[PDB]
């Protein structure tokens, strides 16, 4: 009799229209073909549907609700281009999805709804808009970043998902990075959090994202920052403040949960020594003053007005000496966390030993208890008693040392009591004895 | 020639360079459409290489440069005058021949349309120009089609001078389509160009046409036609009343139509004049029709606020009267027995003419015509026949 | 939710239905031709129509080639129709051959070869799931070394002067993988640390086996037999403008797995137990290695002097020299 | 600035009250003839309540002169009614809108 | 205006404005909807739907004027989560069974009680009398019901009237008198108008015999065109979609 079924009368009129005539629009024959597939084909039809599937409670359907609509809204932000005011839907919209407690509760509907590609696809649309002329809507992009940055700290699986997209975030790297206040919300942010602290990730990453990473911070070693010097900044050959972030990047790729990943280590040492622009001017082997040199230099720099400010607390007014300090001190931190583990050194293996003995030349120890040795100006009281406080991020920071430590007790080994002595004395022992003088309840 | 060198000591390659432009125009022809598949596949290959080829080597910027060089004589008599007499006659045939050319060149290329996108200002500037209106627009079309980056680069004065094209040299639907391509291009739409186009275009309701829904109105008349002459036995007065059994205020979304009064034809013929036979216009809406709403007096399509006691839309159970001298030309109502304080004066008594009431729906009149057919529910006035 | 995702991989995708024979024969057949009014040639029957579709969408240019979910449907239902895959007899072999003569026939009589070179030409040299399904394709109407297909497309590729199907070969070429030892120590240490990777496969190492296996057997099958004519021109293309040494591609490629497997073998030199992921990387290599060794033995068969001297002057020496030392010490 | 032409008579005893929603049907016109609103279009009676800032004022006193059931014509001058900036998109710029307003019932 | 299919030019020039009206609303412009709603009201857009001298190019004008106006963004916003399946798990949800009883007959496709999470239907009134902004939020409000039976009474005249090869289609060919209306009729289903009753008549509509609930033919074989003939897939699909549906949410209720 009939077919009887939907299935049935599909096959049959697919068919029968095909063989009655001769379809000369592609589009037709397109249509018929994919829907004559798709009744040959109805188990694939489940086969796509079931992972697209999500089963919530009663409770949060309220909630779910609210949250399909919100992404429905940031979805058809992208059928039209970029504006002022598609700034605001889309703020909007994203504020929204993370007040919704749905947003925590079901992480998997959240990946299978597949909002995260739609804000980086907005990315991708909104970069590619003024690709050269920075970033145009530049706070819409940060706010994407962090929701994207936040989407990659809620779960795991979440972060697997971000870190496939590895390779594109790494071609937009440089969008913000120079300008301060857009910090944490930037595209190498995003990749930052993807491959943060996790063993597996880092470990899958792969040697040509290393390689790009490191030849962006040789672009920023050998050249200056042209959006800083259309401010007015002063022209210096290398550019720190990307670089700083830059080697960032590469100290979260290195270093996860404590231990250091021997295999991203040795790939990081090998590029940045085989390009050694990298280290900036103090270390990049001619002519090179020195660490602690620098460090003495980008002192009296920030404490000169004319050098550390442009002049025609940091996206107002970018200090360059702590600029430079900060970046000489990320990449120490860098080189530190790269130093292969101690067990491992002790075991005797072979490419252990060579890298230790690389970095131990590229940071000589008398630099290090040098900078080590650079005191902290002590914030006082004026003659009313008010604390007056330089701007702490203005001038040398305690962290700075910390990577100097970091540096040393992982490179090198402190083993020598007499070495122990003598750095105490010089350098550790003083800070303390200030952090004892400011233990005054005002100064606390 | 600009330098105001002697024009017969200065060679300009006039035929010449019309017959390298017809030339280039086949060169770049785009393919046809009714051929095979395979050779238009080749085809369009052949033409996507020689553009790329032509945009490397900047062929784009040398036909831009002959555009100015030409638009810098303002007419062709201009030109005739500054050059040669030939020069005259192909200023304008050579200046079409170079916006052809440019539209071949950039057309179905993204990377020329998006080269183009530093001069889409400049071509604009010239698109109210006759001589090089449809070249410049066909020119916009292609690169709005194909590339992004020209959306981006249009502003509010663009859109504005594209809009103004309309109103200074009329309806022409490619300035239509090109209007649509700023609002979506690729699928993406562009909610400024959007809020623009309809914020200039819409409001004045003065470009596009517009429409409405109207509600079909007829006229009844009786078969009487009067009218005066010199000499002929006619009665100058005359007098009869309209009485609205029912009415509905509202049967449609439009008001209902509603009115009696007089009404003339052109000449003698048995026609009314002035108006055409079928559609919204019904008594007063011409120059031949005179008429009473009940608040309005119509004539013209024009109408005038009369005042009357408790003056009001004519409803149910109203008595409307109608009165007329052909010795003075004087047209009078009087609704319930009381008068309106509005007379039609002075009009044409060529023609004859004769009672007519206009209505839409829902109506329900009974006409009042004396004698035998009507009884009058008021007495007429004076001498009034 | 987790009931949902596991009955899912168990149960919907294990499932398995045998319909391509069914669809591919209801397309091929023209129904009711005389009653329905053409006066003249008969309509193109609605597989004809597909595979026109199909045709004309690679013959289309374009920067690259997009990827078609109804081309990798419809073409592993044609491959699956083509193959419809206890010692049989003379008469159970002779019906088998003619059975696949006939499956072949319903396709390549239809433009399933000039399809399938079409669509390797647009590819552009780049590898993909559009490339691997053509390829099966390919194989599927070449197997068993259908001498009318050879030479259908050995015609549709002198008569149109295709340059691209032999630079999107070689393209291919280059962009096959081999053994990385780097990552296999990598994901070996991830193994070791025991987090299992949320890819649980974790086959990084050899990327595309089966692609590499395809590419390979369809140029044995498309020399198969002896097919002198095809196997001098993909030596040497006559007619093109610019010729590719397909040969030599192969030999090359041929070089790099064989110094994959000898890196991973050197690898292994010193544990004395090869481990279940180590046995499984070199049962996917030694075949990769063995499908392009049989290539090769199929280019040079048939006295083709000219791809014997390509050959001797190639680095095929090295490769050999190599496989003699893994050889060696293997044994 | 609000001017009522009586059409069509009303009760004249019951008028809007303060906080009282008033239901009424309009088809807004400008003085050219054209129509650019008409509820009996959306057949929907067009809901206010008075004196709550919600329509344009100049519609409002109109209302409020009006009576139940009273048909009458609301000529808004462009200061009562969108100003000089005018409705974008709708009405232009310094435009004078008249209205027939009909209020159909008070509550 | 039904003057004009004598008139090309001014012809042209309106549909090319009907087409310019359509591509500024385009893609969810609800501001510019609401201010095209002054220009082109409700009574002139059913008027223009219904009236059958309409010149051919204005009627496909108007369909999708309409369309794009009214009801498009909800039309998207519903084709947009067409994949996804959020079921909630309640006793409505668990109630759902694969086949409607014992007997293991497919029921009508649509037809049925579906609990997946869905877009909420709002719509705003267009008053230019009002001074409020939140209006401009969501799209213009339209007479859903009357559309619908308009909709249906259009197609089942239609039906018959193509059936009997008529000298004059409504618009001047096949194509006029079906490729819009069964655009407004896709355009509806997918908003889900149609329900129980009113979807089983027109899927009688689509086809007597196959939808037969448990003589005149179907669309499916009444010889129509090519731009026809895509639009029937596309319906065709969307009926395969909502079985895909009800298969979820089977499987869900199961679970």
């Amino acid at each position: 009799k009939k077919s009887s079924t939907l299935q049935q009368l599909i096959s049959e009129t697919m068919v029968r229209w095909a063989q009655e005539s001769v379809i000369e629009d592609p589009e037709l024959v397109r249509a018929m073909f994919v829907l004559l597939h798709r009744q040959y084909d109805g188990i694939g039809g489940l086969v796509r549907a079931l992972p697209k599937t999500y089963t919530i409670n009663g409770v949060s359907v309220e909630d779910t609700i609210n949250l399909l609509a919100s992404l429905g809204q940031i979805r058809s932000l992208l059928s039209v281009r970029m504006g002022k005011e598609e700034e605001k839907l889309m703020i909007r919209g994203l504020g929204d999805i993370m007040n919704n407690k749905v947003f925590y509760q079901h992480p998997n509907l959240m990946r299978a709804l597949g909002m995260h590609e739609t804000v980086m696809e907005v990315m991708v649309n909104v970069l590619g808009g003024g690709e050269s002329k920075e970033i145009t809507f530049p706070k819409m992009v940060a706010n994407c970043c962090r929701f994207l940055c936040y989407f990659c700290r809620i779960s795991r699986q979440n972060q697997k998902a971000m870190f496939d997209h590895l390779s594109y975030l790494l071609e937009n790297s440089s969008v913000g990075l120079a300008s301060p206040a857009m910090r944490g919300s930037t595209p190498l942010d995003v990749a930052a959090a993807s491959v943060m602290d996790n063993n597996e990730l880092a470990l899958a990453l792969r040697e040509p994202d290393l390689e790009k990473v490191v030849r962006y911070l040789a672009g920023c070693g050998l050249q200056s920052c042209q959006m800083l010097v259309s401010k007015g900044y002063p022209d210096i050959g290398w550019n720190p403040v990307e670089g700083e972030r830059y080697l960032d990047f590469l100290r979260f790729a290195v270093f996860c949960n404590g231990e250091s990943v021997e295999e991203n280590a040795n790939v990081v040492v090998r590029l940045l020594i085989r390009r050694p622009e990298c280290f900036g001017p103090a270390l990049r082997g001619e002519g090179g003053n020195g660490l602690l040199a620098a460090m003495e230099e980008a002192i009296k720099i920030a404490e000169d007005p004319s050098r550390d400010g442009p002049s025609p607390e940091e996206d107002d007014t970018i200090h360059m000496g702590n600029a430079i300090m900060t970046f000489y001190s990320a990449l120490i931190d860098l080189l530190g966390r790269c130093a292969p583990e101690m067990h491992l050194i002790h075991a005797g293996k072979g490419e252990a030993i060579r890298i230790r003995s690389i970095l131990r030349s590229l940071i000589p120890l008398g630099d290090l208890v040098g900078v080590i040795s650079i005191a902290f100006q002590m914030p006082t009281i004026a003659k009313d008693g008010n604390v007056v406080e330089p701007d702490m991020s203005a001038g040398f920071c305690p962290d700075h040392k910390a990577a100097m430590v970091l540096f040393l007790d992982r490179v090198y080994g402190i083993e020598v009591q007499d070495f122990l002595l003598h750095l105490l004395e010089v350098g550790f022992l003083p800070d303390l004895r200030a952090a004892a003088s400011l233990d005054t309840a005002a100064l606390s | 020639l600009s330098k105001k060198a002697k024009a017969s000591t200065v060679d300009l390659p006039i035929e010449s360079v019309s017959l390298s432009l017809q030339d280039l125009i086949g060169y770049f022809h785009p393919p046809d459409e009714h051929l095979e598949h395979e050779d238009k596949q080749n085809r369009l290959r052949a033409l996507k290489n020689r553009q790329n080829l032509f945009q490397e080597e900047g062929m784009i910027n040398l036909v831009l440069e002959c555009i100015d060089r030409l638009h810098v004589y303002s007419s062709a008599a201009h030109f005739a005058d500054v050059a040669g007499r030939e020069a005259g006659e192909s200023w304008k045939s050579i200046l079409n021949s170079l916006y052809e050319l440019l539209a071949a060149l950039i057309r179905g290329n993204r990377k020329n349309c998006a080269q183009f996108s530093g001069s889409l200002d400049w071509l604009i500037s010239r698109l109210e120009r006759l001589e090089a209106s449809s070249g410049i627009l066909e020119v916009l079309h292609c690169v709005l089609v194909e590339s992004p980056e020209a959306l981006n680069i249009i502003k509010e004065g663009h859109i504005k001078s594209i809009i103004s094209l309309l109103d200074k040299h009329g309806r022409n639907h490619k300035v239509l389509d090109v209007l649509c391509s700023l609002c979506v291009c690729h699928g993406v739409a562009v909610r400024s160009n959007q809020h623009l186009i309809c914020d200039n275009l819409l409001p004045g309701r003065d470009l596009l046409l517009q429409t409405r829904l109207v509600n079909h109105v007829s006229s009844m008349r009786p078969n009487i036609f009067l009218g005066v002459s010199e000499g002929s036995a006619q009665y100058k007065k005359w007098y009869y009343e309209l009485m609205v059994d029912h009415t509905e205020p509202f049967v449609t979304a439009e008001a209902t139509h509603l009115r009696v009064g007089w009404a003339s034809t052109e000449g003698y013929s048995p026609y009314p004049g002035g108006g055409e036979e079928w559609g919204g216009n019904g008594v007063g809406d011409d120059l031949f029709s005179y008429g009473f709403d009940g608040l309005h007096l119509w004539s013209g399509c024009i109408a005038r606020t009369v005042s009357s006691p408790n003056q009001h839309l004519l409803r149910t159970d109203d008595v409307i009267s109608c009165c007329l001298d052909l010795s003075a030309p004087s047209i009078s109502f009087r609704i319930n027995g009381q008068p309106v304080q509005g007379m039609f004066e002075n009009f044409n008594i060529d023609g004859l003419f004769f009672p007519v009431v206009s209505f839409s729906a829902g109506i329900k009149v009974r006409f009042l015509l004396g004698g035998r057919h009507g009884e009058f529910k008021f007495l007429p006035p004076p001498g009034y026949a | 939710n987790l009931f949902l995702q596991g009955y899912e991989k168990s149960w919907i995708e294990t499932e398995e239905h045998y319909f391509e024979d069914k669809l591919i024969e209801d397309l091929a057949k023209p129904g009711a031709e005389p009653p329905e009014e053409d006066e003249g040639t008969k309509r193109v029957d609605p597989l004809h129509q597909l595979i026109l579709l199909f045709s004309r969408t690679a013959l289309t240019e374009k920067c690259k080639l997009e990827e078609d979910f109804l081309y990798m449907a419809y073409a592993d239902i044609m491959a699956k129709s083509c193959h419809d895959e206890e010692v049989k007899s003379f008469e159970e072999k002779e019906m088998e051959k003619q059975k696949l003569l006939y499956q072949q026939a319903r396709l390549h009589d239809r433009g399933a070869a000039e399809m399938v070179l079409q669509t390797i030409s647009a590819s552009k040299g780049e590898t993909g799931p559009m490339v691997a399904a053509t390829l099966k394709l390919g194989i599927a109407i070449l197997n068993g070394g259908n001498s009318t297909v050879q030479q259908k497309m050995l015609d549709y590729l002198k008569e149109k002067k295709d340059v691209g199907f032999f630079q999107s070969l070689a393209g291919l070429m280059q962009s096959c993988s081999v053994l990385d030892l780097n990552a296999f120590e990598r994901q070996n240490k991830a193994e070791g640390l025991g987090m299992v990777t949320e890819e649980g496969s974790g086959e990084k190492v050899l990327q595309d086996d089966e692609f590499t296996c395809d590419l390979f057997r369809f140029l044995q099958l498309l020399c198969e037999g002896h097919n002198s004519d095809f196997q001098n021109y993909l030596r040497t293309q006559t007619g093109n403008n610019t010729t590719v040494n397909i040969i030599i591609s192969t030999v090359d490629y041929l070089l790099r797995v064989q110094e994959s497997i000898s890196d991973f073998y050197w690898y292994y030199s010193g544990k004395d137990v090869i481990d279940e992921q180590g046995q499984r990387n070199f049962s996917k290599a030694i075949q990769v290695a063995k499908q392009v060794f049989n290539t090769l033995t199929e280019y040079i068969q048939g006295p083709c002097t000219g791809n014997q001297q390509s050959l001797a002057h190639s680095r095929l020496w090295d490769a050999v020299v190599g496989f003699l030392h893994v050889f060696a010490h293997m044994q | 600035g609000v001017e009522i032409e009586t059409i069509s008579p009303g009760d004249g005893r019951t008028f809007p009250k303060k906080g009282q929603t008033c239901v009424v049907h309009y088809t807004g016109m400008l003085q050219n003839g054209k129509k650019f609103d008409s509820s009996r279009d959306r057949n929907k009676p067009f809901k206010f309540r008075i004196g709550k800032q919600e329509v344009i004022k100049g519609f409002e006193e109109g209302a409020a002169q009006m009576s139940l059931g009273q048909r009458a014509k609301l000529t808004c001058t462009p200061d009562v009614a969108y100003g000089a900036t005018g409705h974008p998109g709708v009405i232009p710029p310094n435009a004078t809108l008249i209205f027939d307003v009909e209020l159909l019932n008070l509550e | 205006i039904l003057e004009l299919t004598e008139q090309e030019e001014l012809l042209k020039f309106h549909y090319h404005t009907l087409r310019l009206y359509s591509a500024v609303c385009a893609l969810g412009n609800h501001r510019v909807a609401h201010a095209l709603c002054s220009h082109v009201d409700e009574p002139q857009l059913l008027y223009a739907i219904e009236n059958k001298y309409m010149p051919g190019l204005l009627r496909a004008g108007y369909y999708d004027l309409l369309i794009d106006i009214h009801l498009s963004s909800y039309a998207t916003a519903r084709l947009m989560m067409n994949n996804e399946y959020i079921v909630p798990m309640t006793e409505e949800t668990k109630s759902i069974t694969l086949f409607p009883d014992e007997n293991k007959k497919h029921g009508l496709p649509g037809i049925g009680l579906s609990t997946s999470l869905r877009p909420r239907m709002q719509f705003s009134s267009p008053s230019f009398v009002s001074i409020s902004n939140e209006c401009y939020q969501y799209s213009p409000e339209f007479p859903l019901d009357i559309l619908k039976s308009k909709t249906i009474q259009m197609l089942t005249e239609a039906v018959k009237e193509g059936s009997l090869h008529a000298r004059d289609p409504v618009g001047g060919t096949t194509e006029f008198l079906f490729v819009p209306l069964i655009k407004l009729f896709y355009t509806l289903l997918i908003m889900g108008i149609f329900h129980n009753e009113d979807l089983k008549h027109i899927l009688q509509l689509i086809e007597p015999s196959v939808f037969k609930e448990a003589p005149k033919e179907g669309l499916l074989q009444m010889k129509l065109p090519e731009p026809v003939k895509l639009q029937m897939c596309l319906l065709l699909q969307y009926l395969c979609d909502c079985q895909v549906r009800h298969r979820i949410e089977a499987i869900v209720a199961f679970s």
